[PDB]
């Protein structure tokens, strides 16, 4: 049932939506990657502020609704028990992977293609 | 909001003027109906003019005057309320001399004001006598009304009726003659019968109920006592309730209640009377001895009507049931009859005299009938009321109008300055009474109009009048038009005084 | 405000002036009812999705079935839908036929109208022509039944009636309602379709389904007892449970002691009010709701048979047969409102445990057709089947006369009837000719739901039936617009099948003609 | 006024087949990619937020519950299927 | 001219408002006038339908929009409560005479003149009408003809024949010696489940409660009838007592105490059956209105007496009359001198309920009239078909004249009227020539509903003449002029005098309103 007012999202406009609200989130973390990167401010939704560079410590506070950005919070989990210090290295490469992945979309080739390659 | 100015004085005419213009053809007995719509859809068709104006919701003062003043008239006499609107209505009519001649008021006033008593002496001169012994003479008097109705057959019993009714009211050893219909005259309704059935019961009728079975039905010589005071247990000064908890204390008080009611029935029945009539109500317990004496129980009798018995049976009003004496008796009445009639308890107490009073009986087969035949003979007893104040008569048909209309305009030849114009434009105003007459039959209105000015200008003015039903021109002597001298007398001047009233307001302001 | 609206005086009610024609627009509305059930006439009647009120998906070629959810709001064409109702009265056919010929006479009326004849000479014309049908019809009549009371002579018969309603399975029905129906023909005047009831069951397909006497139920005995005579039956529709009294009441529990008190009281009073059971004699009780787990021991301690019908309309099937009322309180012994049974046993058919109420020493009429279908959409549409075929040989309990199908009798009765209209001189001549050509619209209709050419099915049939040729209809088929015999074929229709639907179409369509304005009026 | 329908919507002839024809395309558009086993997956959410993936055409089918009444129609098909057979509902409805 | 929130007319305009509103319900009830004409559907709102040509129904019940048709609407009610008959022709010649006279107030007569004309031409109709009404004796051949013709129009003429010989013998049995003739001593009943060609007579009277028991004999050929208002279901105490009881089942104790009263009585019921004709081919029959307890129907059940029970006011007023019954409000009184005597009692079984039939009586003084039908609006239209076919022969019985029908008395005083002089005034002949064409319009209708030429049909019937009495009509099959004395078309003499009179002052009072306005709208 509810099938008015249901939000569809489909064909290759799909995917650049998908990559788009991916590079969001790595472009974020790529400033904090490193010693000297920059530090964000976070504001608790009961007035708290706190300021931290670390890349785990942001994902768990980032509050995203779309379902592909939910997806990259869930890889901190995984990470955070082996590494946990290049936890963001991982994003600003997982967002360096889709963004030349859609100069390849261009070109007419098959995304199972362009993940078999990678 | 308000009105001020020039503007005042020309509203008033266009609100009379507007009611004026309805009821133009209701007069006369060729009158055209109306239509008035219901807020529901109904229709109401009928052509009097009084239920039309009644009706009608004017948002204008001076229109609600025109309508409050009628009202009274339609009181003192039911006859000729129509045509005192259309007069009314036409006196104002004319602006000329109001607003584009620049007249103040007060001389157009005088102008009218000098007209009136010269309209009241004319109709003096070509009035006639009538003698009042014949009855032939008041039967086709009252006929005027009697036209075009459903008594026309019972016509012949409905002049003796009205007649017989309005002498026994008149008392003319006071010098003024008083006659006063809606005390004395009181007619109420007999349901059963036909239309030849209705008499003229002498004395005074009582609608009171037979309540208990125990009752005298038929006394040759009844007896009557009148007192005002209720039948209860005397109570106190104020109306607070008697609330006892206790029942040592209810056998004090039911004894108390029980002996002053049967104290005060007791000299009631010391006389042997056959009836009790009260003023006010009378209780349960009281109601208990008066079967026990097995008479009449009646309540709720107005002064009025105990003044009317007093005379009749040579009753007398005593305030307190125990200070009644012997003077209060009903010897002398004739019969006292509580039989059912019609289905209905009426009460008898007629006899023999005439106490300056009486009561009409209304017999008739169903309520539609009665209706009808009440509102037909409540304007004849008006009509006879009328004559015997002032016994003269004076030509119908228009005839009178214009007979007024020739004096004024050879009068306003010696009259110099400016109020002659004016005084002349009464004499044109009194036109539109034979105008409409014409034009409801259909002739031409210029054609006879024409003509008839020439008539009482030869002729005598007494005659020569206006023919409704055919529409030429006849002789009021031949013809059973002849009208009351003191209903064309009101009616003139009350349509002068009301012209007079709106011209006197130059300002309308809202304010308490 | 002047102008003011054209011929209305009343309530707003729309009034169709003189160039409006208000005869035409009440004919348009019933003709648009007659293109709805057009495509559903024949064999290869187009199906129809239908949404229930209750939201539910059904999918049927059944016409009755379409006026009963499509809602018609039309005074006008109500007439004709009334007209259906009494075609179901005195026959179980004929539904499609009063639908599509009442309405060719509308559509044929208004082209008379046109011409200026007046409406009152078009109404006469068919009801002179109508009885020239009555008399004509009986000569059309080519053979009969045997009266034999055969099987093969029974299911022989149901291949017309099965057909145009379920197609493919017309082999099968035929024989299953044969069995049925030849068991109550023994009895002379008490065969009723009231008599054999229908009990559709879940299964495999129809190949599964059977025929038993007495009345079969899918639901299973509750008890252990296997068969008993006893004619004493209860029926209640209160589930078993703990008893309560319509007064207060109030059981109140505080501590786990007095909790199986009140719990062993329930076996108690179910102990009492089954004990009063088989006081008066009653080893039957059928129940209407559910059924305790303490209430089936019970059962068997005083060996009472116990019968659990979750349908409300299984229970009024018994209220009407045996007599057994179904009581609102929970078992009140009471035996004047029980019912009477013969024979009361367990059976078992396809793998499935049945309940059969029969009457052994009565003769009885009772009979019941099993049915197995795997969707319940397909299988509900069998028993619509079923009732079209029983009442097919509810009409020949009367007189036995059959005509040929297959738009066979239409053909040759227009042609006899066009006869008549030309020798009768006069303006009457109109209306009877198109009396004639309404004939021609089943054809054509049967014609169009199996992808053939109308007009070239019309021209072979008018050129067989010149030369004499009788029994000829409209072959079914495809690619072949030919026609074959119909009575070697075995399609034959029923008699009073279509004297009872001539008569009731043709005072369906007068009453329309007779009504120039409809008026709406107030309370 | 006097309205035969009165707000119902029906419709028949060539219109509605070819209405229904277009219906069954959307339909098999959805399990379309997911035939074979390195056929692409699927995600759709529920009114709890939870995301469910999975290329099967069964679980997909059941999720979607589409008001269509001719849409409803092949999605009876493939629970039929799994009865019988247990797969190829995606083969049966594509 | 006129004050806030209302309306005003004050020129002739407000006559030409009360001019289309007559025109336009003209036109509306011109097509169902005769058996040719169509018929008018009535909606209730509510999903009922109704079919009928009478016009007393298609106007008292429909409510009209606009206000002036509605007072016409009121006319035709007090205009069926006198005659009966003529509702429809009664609204035709209003149109017309107030179309007529428009043509001649557009050159600037005066109303009142053409009024005038219409009571000149009222009188010359009226006295006109007198030669032509026959005297002949009402017999069974004339009053079948005055059935037909009133019948023939309010049904398909195919039940005419049916329900010709219903109520033609209805009238007879009634009136006997001139005594004053009454419709109230017939019965209206209505079946379903039978075709409505069954309608037939019934001698006695129908009961809608029978009797429920088992052993109920279906028919008792001779009886005695005992009428009773007193009922023999459970009562409460009768003499002074109150409720006394220690437990739910003494309460139930009292009860045979209290009903001991009623059983009592019970048999009260069978000593007298005993007493007076208790023998064989015997019976006795318990017409009590009141409820019976089912104890005493057996009781009553097992002597061959045949119950009833819940019965209605109007049933025990004519079982009163018909069988001779007292009522008997006490069983302590009952005696012998109470019973009544009835034929052959049988209770005729339907399809769903069950009847009693009274019938076979001697001077029962009373009747029904049983009306089938498939449907509830056919039995509806069949009622209404009888009243009018019942007061159309009460009113030729009762007054001995008869006039010929189609349109064959309103074509003769057409020509009267045109060969007369004015009498009055001389502008009021434009008045009667137009109440002399307005006469007309009642056969150039019947000429439309036939489906004919308006003009031909009305020349033909107009160009008749001869030395001695001629009267044609409007022939509606043919077409030619038709004599409707000779063919049997007879109608009422009361019908046409009143639609003289009718006519005459309603169609005055419209042209007598100068102005339309609105108090309180």
């Amino acid at each position: 049932k509810d099938q008015d007012r249901k939000s569809r999202l489909m064909g290759l406009e799909a995917l650049k939506s998908h990559i788009m609200a991916a590079k969001a989130v790595a472009n974020t973390m790529r400033t904090s990657l490193g010693p000297n990167g920059l530090d964000k401010m976070m504001v608790d939704k009961d007035g708290d502020v706190t300021v931290t560079n670390d890349g785990a410590t942001i994902l768990s506070m980032m509050d995203v609704d779309h379902q592909i950005a939910k997806l990259m919070v869930e890889l901190s989990k995984s990470q955070d028990d082996e590494i946990g210090d290049g936890t963001t290295g991982v994003v600003v490469l997982a967002g360096a992977l889709l963004e030349e992945a859609e100069q390849l979309l261009d070109r007419g080739i098959h995304p199972i293609r362009i993940a078999d390659g990678y | 909001k308000r009105e001020s100015g020039r503007k005042v004085q020309s509203g008033n005419i266009n609100a009379a003027k507007t009611i004026a213009d309805i009821i133009r053809t209701c007069l006369g007995p060729k009158s055209m109906m109306k239509m008035l719509l219901d807020p529901m859809g109904g229709i109401v068709m009928t052509n009097d003019g009084n239920a039309i104006l009644r009706e009608i919701q004017v948002q204008h003062p001076a229109a609600k005057s025109m309508i409050e003043i009628s009202r009274t008239q339609d009181e003192e006499v039911g006859d000729g309320t129509t045509s005192v609107i259309i007069l009314a209505g036409e006196m104002l009519s004319v602006a000329e001399h109001f607003l584009e001649q620049q007249m103040h008021p007060t001389v157009v006033i005088s102008a009218y004001r000098k007209a009136l008593d010269d309209m009241i002496s004319t109709l003096k001169k070509i009035s006639i006598p009538v003698d009042i012994s014949d009855s032939d003479m008041m039967l086709n008097i009252i006929n005027s009304s009697i036209t075009t109705k459903a008594i026309s057959r019972w016509s012949s019993l409905a002049c003796n009726i009205a007649l017989d009714a309005v002498k026994m009211v008149q008392f003319e050893e006071n010098g003024r003659k008083e006659i006063d219909i809606k005390k004395y005259a009181r007619v109420e309704k007999i349901p059963g019968g036909i239309i030849e059935d209705s008499c003229v019961l002498r004395g005074v009728m009582i609608n009171k109920d037979v309540t208990h079975p125990r009752m005298r039905r038929y006394i040759k010589n009844p007896r009557i006592v009148l007192l005002d005071s209720s039948l209860e247990y005397k109570k106190g000064e104020s109306q607070t309730d008697i609330e006892i908890t206790r029942e040592e204390d209810f056998t004090r008080i039911l004894q108390m209640e029980e002996e002053y009611i049967q104290q005060l029935c007791e000299d009631i029945i010391q006389l042997k009377p056959d009836v009790v009539i009260t003023e006010k109500g009378i209780s349960d317990l009281a109601q208990h001895y008066l079967m026990r004496a097995n008479i009449t129980a009646i309540r709720r009798v107005r002064k009025t009507d105990n003044n009317r018995i007093a005379r009749a049976c040579g009753a007398r009003i005593v305030s307190r049931p125990e200070e009644l004496r012997e003077d209060d008796v009903g010897t002398g009445a004739g019969l006292l009859e509580i039989k059912k009639i019609g289905d209905e308890y009426f009460t008898f107490i007629t006899d023999c005299k005439d106490p300056k009073a009486c009561t009409i009986l209304l017999r008739g087969a169903s309520k539609e009938i009665l209706s009808e035949v009440e509102r037909n003979l409540q304007d004849a007893m008006q009509v006879c009321r009328n004559v015997l104040l002032d016994p003269q008569l004076v030509p119908g048909g228009g005839a009178s109008e214009m007979a007024v209309a020739h004096a004024l305009t050879e009068k306003s030849k010696a009259m110099t300055g400016v109020e002659q114009w004016p005084y002349r434009a009464v004499a044109q105003a009194l036109e539109v009474i034979p105008r409409t007459l014409i034009q409801n039959c259909g002739a031409s209105t210029i054609r006879l109009l024409t003509s008839l000015r020439a008539k009482h200008t030869q002729e005598n003015c007494e005659t020569w009048g206006v023919n409704g039903e055919t529409g030429t021109l006849v002789d009021m002597k031949e013809l059973g038009i002849w009208e009351p001298l003191a209903v064309k007398l009101q009616t003139y001047k009350t349509a002068v005084e009301t012209a007079v009233l709106l011209l006197r307001i130059d300002d309308i302001v809202s304010g308490h | 405000k002047a102008p003011g609206f054209a011929q209305m005086l009343k309530e707003g009610a729309k009034h169709f002036s003189g160039l409006e024609e208000a005869v035409y627009r009440n004919i348009q509305a019933c003709k648009e009812l007659a293109q709805t059930t057009r495509t559903a006439y024949g064999p290869n009647g187009m199906n129809k999705m239908v949404i229930n009120h209750l939201e539910k998906l059904f999918v049927t070629n059944d016409a009755a079935t379409i006026l009963r959810e499509l809602e018609v709001q039309h005074p006008a064409a109500k007439m004709i839908v009334m007209a259906s109702h009494m075609q179901e009265q005195e026959v179980g056919d004929g539904t499609n036929f009063v639908l599509v010929f009442a309405g060719a006479l509308l559509e044929l009326a208004e082209e008379l109208l046109r011409i200026g004849l007046s409406v009152s000479e078009v109404i006469e014309g068919y009801e002179i022509a109508c009885r020239k049908a009555h008399e004509i019809l009986p000569n059309l009549v080519c053979c009969s039944a045997k009266n034999l009371r055969d099987i093969d002579e029974v299911s022989s018969l149901l291949r017309t009636s099965i057909m145009s309603k379920q197609y493919g399975n017309e082999v099968f029905l035929a024989k299953l309602i044969a069995q049925a129906c030849v068991s109550i023909f023994p009895d002379s005047g008490h065969f009723n379709v009231d008599n054999i009831r229908v009990c559709k069951i879940l299964g495999s397909g129809i190949s599964s389904s059977s025929v038993l006497h007495g009345m079969v139920f899918k639901k299973e005995t509750e008890g252990d007892v296997t068969s008993v005579k006893d004619a004493k039956i209860a029926v209640y529709s209160c589930p078993f449970d703990g008893m309560i009294t319509e007064t207060k009441g109030t059981v109140l529990i505080k501590t786990a002691e007095e909790l199986m008190n009140f719990s062993k009281g329930e076996e108690n009073l179910m102990d009492a009010q089954v004990k009063a059971i088989a006081d008066t004699g009653a080893n039957v009780v059928v129940t209407g709701g559910k059924v305790a787990d303490m209430a089936l021991h019970y059962a068997n301690k005083y060996n009472i048979m116990l019968v659990r019908l979750n349908s409300k309309w299984d229970l009024r099937r018994l209220c009407k047969t045996v007599g057994a009322t179904a009581l609102p309180r929970l078992t009140p012994p009471v035996l004047e409102e029980m019912g009477h049974c013969d024979s009361v046993y367990l059976s078992e058919v396809g793998d499935t445990q049945v309940v059969v109420f029969k009457h052994e020493k009565e003769d009885g009429a009772i009979s019941t057709i099993v049915l197995r279908g795997s969707t319940d959409n397909l299988m509900d549409d069998i028993e619509r089947a079923v009732d079209d075929g029983v009442n097919t040989f509810k009409v020949l309990t009367r007189d036995k006369r059959l005509v040929p199908g297959g738009g066979a009798t239409e053909i040759e009765l227009a042609k006899q009837i066009t006869s008549y209209g030309e020798t009768c001189p006069g303006l009457e001549q109109y209306a009877i000719k198109k009396f004639a050509e309404a004939f021609e619209a089943i054809p054509r209709a049967l014609a169009e739901n199996s992808g053939v050419k109308a007009n070239e099915v019309i021209s072979k049939l008018y050129a067989v039936h010149q030369e004499g040729n009788k029994n000829v209809g409209l072959d079914i088929e495809a690619e072949v617009p030919a026609v074959k015999d119909m009575l070697e074929a075995g399609i034959l229709d029923t008699y009073l099948g279509k004297y009872w639907a001539i008569k009731l179409a043709t005072n369906a369509a007068v009453t329309v003609l007779r009504v120039d304005q409809i008026i709406m009026a107030k309370p | 006024v006097i309205l035969l329908k009165e707000g119902t919507d029906s419709s028949q002839g060539i219109p509605q087949l070819v209405s229904n024809i277009s219906a069954c395309q959307v339909i098999a558009e959805a399990v379309r990619t997911t035939l074979g086993p390195r056929g692409m997956d699927k995600l759709i959410v529920d009114g709890r937020g939870k995301a469910t993936i999975s290329n099967d055409g069964a679980t997909i089918l059941k999720l979607l519950d589409v008001v269509h009444p001719a849409a409803k129609t092949l999605v009876d098909i493939a629970k039929s299927q799994d009865a019988e057979v247990g797969d190829g509902t995606t083969s049966v409805t594509l | 001219t006129l004050n806030p929130k209302a309306e005003v007319a004050r020129a002739q305009a407000a006559l030409a408002v009360n001019i289309s509103a007559a025109r336009g319900l003209q036109d509306v009830l011109r097509t169902n006038l005769g058996p040719k004409g169509t018929m008018k559907m009535l909606v209730s709102g509510a999903g009922d339908i109704k079919l009928t040509k009478d016009g007393n129904v298609l106007l008292h019940e429909m409510q009209i929009q606009h206000p002036t048709a509605s007072l016409i609407a009121k006319v035709a009610t007090a205009q069926d409560d006198i005659t009966g008959d003529g509702t429809t022709s009664n609204v035709l010649i209003i149109g017309e005479l107030l179309k007529q006279a428009d043509l001649y107030i557009s050159e600037g007569l005066h109303p009142r003149i053409i009024t005038e004309g219409f009571e000149a031409a009222k009188e010359k109709a009226l006295q006109f009408l007198e030669e032509v009404k026959v005297s002949r004796e009402m017999d069974r051949e004339t009053l079948i003809d005055v059935a037909r013709t009133s019948l023939r129009t309010k049904v398909h003429a195919e039940l005419a024949d049916v329900l010709t010989e219903a109520v033609v013998d209805s009238i007879l049995a009634i009136k006997k010696q001139d005594e004053p003739i009454d419709l109230f001593m017939i019965e209206i009943m209505e079946m379903k489940h039978k075709s409505e060609t069954d309608t037939s007579l019934i001698r006695g009277l129908v009961l809608d409660h029978g009797a429920r028991h088992p052993d109920m004999k279906k028919r008792v050929e001779d009886a005695y009838i005992l009428t009773c208002n007193v009922s023999l279901e459970y009562e409460k105490t009768e003499v002074n007592s109150g409720f006394f009881y220690k437990s739910a089942e003494e309460r139930e104790k009292l009860v045979k105490a209290e009903r001991k009263f009623i059983e009592d009585r019970v048999k009260k019921i069978i000593e007298l059956k005993r007493k007076v004709c208790g023998d064989s081919d015997k019976g006795f029959v318990v017409i009590n209105q009141k409820g019976i307890d089912p104890f005493s129907l057996d009781a009553l059940s097992k002597e061959g007496i045949v119950a009833l029970r819940r019965a209605k006011r109007r049933n025990m007023e004519r079982l009163t009359l018909a069988c001779g019954g007292v009522a008997l409000n006490s069983f302590d009184d009952l005696s012998p001198d109470c019973l009544g005597h009835a034929g052959l009692v049988y209770e005729y079984t339907l399809g769903e309920e069950k009847f009693t039939f009274i019938e076979k009586c001697n001077n029962p003084r009373s009747v029904t009239l049983l009306i089938k039908g498939p449907n509830k609006h056919t039995l509806t239209q069949i009622k209404d078909a009888v009243r009018d076919g019942l007061r159309a022969v009460k009113n030729a019985i009762d007054d001995g004249c008869v006039v010929p029908g189609a349109g064959a008395v309103e074509v003769a005083m057409a020509e009267a009227l045109i060969k007369h002089k004015p009498s009055v005034k001389g502008r009021a002949q434009l008045g009667v020539q137009a109440f002399a064409d307005a006469l007309l319009i009642i056969p150039k209708v019947l000429a439309q509903n036939s489906g004919f030429d308006l003009q031909e049909t009305l020349v033909k019937i107009q160009a008749e003449h001869s030395e001695s009495g001629q009267l044609v009509g409007v022939d509606l099959n043919t077409g030619e002029p038709m004599v409707a004395a000779e063919v049997g078309v007879w109608d009422n003499y009361c019908v046409k005098k009143q639609l003289l009179h009718s006519c005459t002052v309603i169609a005055t009072n419209i042209l007598l309103v100068d102005e339309i306005m609105r108090a309180g709208m």
